[PDB]
RNA sequence: GCUUGACUGCGAGCGUGACGGCGCGAGCAGGUGCGAAAGCAGGUCAUAGUGAUCCGGUGGUUCUGAAUGGAAGGGCCAUC
RNA sequence: CUUUAAUGUUUGAUGUUCUAACGUUGACCCGUAAUCCGGGUUGCGGACAGUGUCUGGUGGGUAGUUUGACUGGGGCGGUCU
RNA sequence: AAUUCCUUGUCGGGUAAGUUCCGACCUGCACGAAUGGCGUAAUGAUGGCCAGGCUGUCUCCACCCGAGACUCAGUGAAAUUGAACUCGCUGUGAAGAUGCAGUGUACCCGCGGCAAGACGGAAAGACCCCGUGAACCUUUACUAUAGCUUGACACUGAACAU
RNA sequence: GUUUAUUAAAAACACAGCACUGUGCAAACACGAAAGUGGACGUAUACGGUGUGACGCCUGCCCGGUGCCGGAAGGUUAAUU
RNA sequence: GUAACGGGGCUAAACCAUGCACCGAAGCUGCGGCAGCGACGCUUAUGCGUUGUUGGGUAGGGGAGCGUUCUGUAAGCCUG
RNA sequence: AGGACCGAACCGACUAAUGUUGAAAAAUUAGCGGAUGACUUGUGGCUGGGGGUGAAAGGCCAAUCAAACCGGGAGAUAGCU
RNA sequence: UUUUGUAUAAUGGGUCAGCGACUUAUAUUCUGUAGCAAGGUUAACCGAAUAGGGGAGCCGAAGGGAAACCGAGUCUUAACU
RNA sequence: CCAUAGGUUAAUGAGGCGAACCGGGGGAACUGAAACAUCUAAGUACCCCGAGGAAAAGAAAUCAACCGAGAUUCCCCCAG
């Protein structure tokens, strides 16, 4: 239980760190986010087909 | 300006010193030019990168008339 | 870049061929080498064509 | 709701015994030829996808 | 002077990168060239001369072919 | 085969003359106590105009947006492999 | 010059002295002919400048009459406020101290006054920057689109002539 | 005369006048998916738009660029066939 | 506002060179207490003269708890 | 005769002082401009939000205007605090 | 609270009381724990019904290859020590 | 000129309201894509029309694959 005094030691910041993405409420990027680099499955090509 | 411009460090260098224990086909250094030149069971690339085609200890010696530098491998 | 990409064909009918460049200002004549086929597993004349 | 896999990543790495993934390297669709052939070469084996992307690939594909 | 090794399939073991990747490589197989041979040749003294993926184009391929036989299309190889 | 002279055919290009589609914000009659509308009569126009689909051009008239970063603040200048 | 950067251009007039004003000069950085040029009586809560009259505007403020301010009785707010036993100086210090160091001074507490400080109060700074923010507006930015316009086909037919 | 009701009343806007241009009346244009209405129960001595802004003396040169107008032989070119 | 020994003050209460003392911290050592961890002696889910050692802490990770309301326990138990 | 003159009502709002938790969320006092006209005013009506209306300031459209107010999408989104 | 750094003359709070912020659903992976075990387990539904039935399915015990295919091997290649 | 339009009576029926659900006619944007046009949001919000206790759909010019199944609707799988 996050943010419940200093005791419990997740309080004030309920284990998020301070001020990035993770600490914004519904904050965070999508899955594959390089850091704005297309990702490693979309710099390497497709390769073959389903029988 | 029109200054400012460099390109990546290649790591050149010995990789492996004196006495040291190599594989077959690992590279002991890599150069530009001729720094180093190919000994008793050392190899040299395209690019003058000696590498070891046989296992054992690196040596390195001086020989020849030019008080040039060697690398040889004594294979046990 | 001006010189030009070419391909050059087997002359064994395999349909393989290999790719380089060659210069146009120069050297009008058509490029004959002998490089190996993989198809028929020899070295055999390979002659200059159009990359298309 | 169920997950769904992202359908970019799924057409390009299947799952191995042990629980790896294999991909085709890059670098060989159009600009090939200036390359030397024993770098197309090497290109041309399948691959093993490295440990730093390992959880980036997991997370893409939970059902496979 | 003679030539096309600016070879095809591979590759022990290393180097350098977070990664994508890049680089070096003896040796093996098949076919070559130059040498009488030992041998050397998987481009250029080396390090710049470059552009991922998607989409589309070209050639090859008994891989696939939505009832079946084809085909379209797709895949693979070569390549723009 | 060329050169093709004529021959029918099949599509078009204009021009002229019609009326019967269509137009009439011309006249008259009726619905009708009505400057609407509809119907009738007549005149004028007429295969146009106008409208639909498709299509080329034009179109800040009206929309949705873009208009980079590094940088001894920013802009300007310079730089980006 | 509502236009002149250099610039208070130069000369003349007005003043004791005029970076403004007026008249000229032309060297128009960077005036100019209906995005009008030049003049123009009258008009103007129009802009600038000068003179007479006039005056506490001023030299330089004085007095007086009222309404507040002050005292008493009654009613009785507000913004603000971490907590305060809430001094000066020099130095230090999230780099301009009532609160730290050193030192000096200061009996406890009101009332009428003045505003130097409490980086005083007011309002998540309007300037500056940032966000792959917002909005309006512009155009030979991009992509569209209403509208306008072109042709084909349909509504839409006949005859004749080339 | 008008204007920023609530920091700007002005040299700004309007103004009579002037010129260009569009518009033949089912007018142009505008409001309207359309019908229709305004323009106007007006008809070029009229109406709309634009710029200038009484009056006086006047309004010079450039059509290359960008628009607009006129031309239509040729080049290019959509739907369709 | 002295304001360039913190101040007083100092002709050594300054500086230089030798000493021997002492003061000086939550460092160290004593005498207790708590907790984590390591290999042991017996015994070992427990535990034992254990012993050695460790125990500043934000972001953050791990572990163990307190208390609040409600359900079962509870037609029980506490209670004019 | 006059968008003529001086000047009350009426209407405007140029200057200054006060007032700035006001008597007043724009006023009062002393002056000021127009005051037969493009004047002013009463009572009704019409034009509706990318729209109106505007002698044109991005002015005004219920103390709100470079796109009114109310509800809904909606717990928009907010790499920021 | 935010910071390299705050007694800071940086932000927040006049005070008290009450309220006020890591939840929920589904899916997936990992750890712990319990059960069964080369097997494990059912979902909807049936059902006097938290039982039982229902093995439809799902995961695992076999992989390699783009695929056809082959299989404790398989792919690559004409072939691989 | 018959007619027709039109007109006057008489019978029936309809008008409006109401929560959600249903069918149909229209139909966004914020947002996501770390911008933004295709796309997403979403045929959602909203507007309009109509009906019922349910509505809609419905009795193969359907699927299968050389074996067969046998209208529509709904649930769990197939399957992210
Ligand atoms: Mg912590
Ligand atoms: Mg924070
Ligand atoms: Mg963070
Ligand atoms: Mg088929
Ligand atoms: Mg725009
Ligand atoms: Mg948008
Ligand atoms: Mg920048
Ligand atoms: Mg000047
Ligand atoms: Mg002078
Ligand atoms: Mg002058
Ligand atoms: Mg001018
Ligand atoms: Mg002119
Ligand atoms: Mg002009
Ligand atoms: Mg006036
Ligand atoms: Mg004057
Ligand atoms: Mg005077
Ligand atoms: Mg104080
Ligand atoms: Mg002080
Ligand atoms: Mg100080
Ligand atoms: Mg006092
Ligand atoms: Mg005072
Ligand atoms: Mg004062
Ligand atoms: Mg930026
Ligand atoms: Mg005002
Ligand atoms: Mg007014
Ligand atoms: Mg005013
Ligand atoms: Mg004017
Ligand atoms: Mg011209
Ligand atoms: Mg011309
Ligand atoms: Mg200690
Ligand atoms: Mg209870
Ligand atoms: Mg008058
Ligand atoms: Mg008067
Ligand atoms: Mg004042
Ligand atoms: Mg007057
Ligand atoms: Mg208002
Ligand atoms: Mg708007
Ligand atoms: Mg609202
Ligand atoms: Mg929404
Ligand atoms: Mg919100
Ligand atoms: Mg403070
Ligand atoms: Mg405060
Ligand atoms: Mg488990
Ligand atoms: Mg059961
Ligand atoms: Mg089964
Ligand atoms: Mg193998
Ligand atoms: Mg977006
Ligand atoms: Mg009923």
């Amino acid at each position: 239980r996050l943010g419940r005094g200093i005791g419990s030691g997740l309080g004030k910041t309920g284990g998020r760190g301070h001020k990035g993405q993770k600490s914004r409420s519904g904050g965070g990027v999508r899955r594959g986010f390089e850091g704005g680099q297309m990702p490693l499955y979309r710099r390497l090509p497709k390769f073959g087909f389903t029988s | 300006t029109r200054n400012g411009r460099d390109s990546e460090a290649k790591r050149l260098g010995v990789k492996r010193f004196g006495g040291e224990s190599v594989l077959a086909g690992s590279i002991i250094v890599r150069q530009r030019g001729t720094k180093f030149h190919a000994g008793a069971n050392v190899g040299c690339g395209r690019d003058h990168t000696l590498f070891a085609k046989a296992d054992g200890k690196v040596k390195f010696e001086v020989k020849g008339p030019k008080n040039r530098k060697f690398i040889s491998i004594e294979a046990e | 870049g001006i010189r030009e990409k070419i391909k050059l064909v087997s002359s064994a009918g395999t349909g393989h061929f290999y790719t380089t460049t060659k210069n146009k200002r120069t050297k009008p004549e058509k490029l004959e080498l002998k490089k190996f086929d993989p198809v028929v597993r020899q070295h055999v004349i390979y002659k200059e064509a159009k990359i298309k | 709701p169920k997950i769904k896999t992202v359908r970019g990543a799924a057409k390009r790495f299947k799952k191995t015994g042990k629980g790896g993934f294999k991909h085709k390297h890059a670098n060989l669709r159009h600009i090939l030829t200036k390359k030397a052939t024993k770098r197309k070469r090497h290109l041309r084996p399948k691959a093993m996808v490295s440990k730093g992307d390992l959880g980036l690939v997991i997370a893409c594909l939970p059902y496979a």
